[PDB]
């Protein structure tokens, strides 16, 4: 059903994120892993983003979305929810859009392009298409590996989830 | 979207 379709789609996108392969002297580019976008970067149609969207009832979530367009007339994006049950194309200010990484950082060659242990991030929560505040528990050891994170979770006495795995595609700065 |  929908849930299978969604989860599959999430994995496809995580798995297909290209590994940054530099040669000696190169530095990892903007949007490689944890390296942020350039100032006044504008994401391109088709690019995945974390988008801060307000429901009709006022509830704010960072959702997984795709850019449709950007208007320099208004400095607003249009973005679609990656979930087909999200039937609203959202008009969003730049500060409500965080571009997802366009390359995975290889821990074995460019570890400075990974988030450090205990850094605060927005991470996609397992089985959801939404991003939530979390601390880095462990960076990936190999190129194929996920981050381990502790989500802020007040259902726990210490305020944190157990370590949960999140792919590089889905961890961005908070 | 699917939320937590």
């Amino acid at each position: 059903g929908r849930r299978g379709v969604l989860m599959t789609l999430l994995q496809q996108s995580a798995m297909t994120l290209p590994l940054w392969i530099g040669k000696p002297g190169d530095k990892p580019p903007p949007l490689c892993g944890a390296i942020p976008a350039s100032g006044d970067y504008v994401a391109r149609p088709g690019d995945k983003v974390a988008a801060r969207v307000k429901a009709v009832d006022g509830d704010e979530q960072w959702i997984l979305a795709e850019v449709v367009s950007y208007s320099h007339a208004t400095n607003k994006y249009e973005v679609d929810d990656i979930d087909e049950e999200g039937k609203e194309r959202h008009t969003l200010s730049r500060r409500r859009v965080i571009p997802l990484p366009q390359w995975k950082a290889n821990p074995e060659t460019d570890p400075e392009a990974l988030f450090q242990k205990e850094q605060l991030v927005l991470a996609l929560y397992p089985q959801t298409t939404c991003f939530y505040r979390a601390l880095i528990h462990a960076p990936p050891q190999r190129p194929q590996d996920d981050y381990s994170v502790l989500f802020e979770d007040t259902s726990y006495a210490d305020g944190y989830s157990p370590p949960l795995n999140v792919a590089q595609r889905y961890v961005v700065a908070c | 979207a699917r939320t937590a």
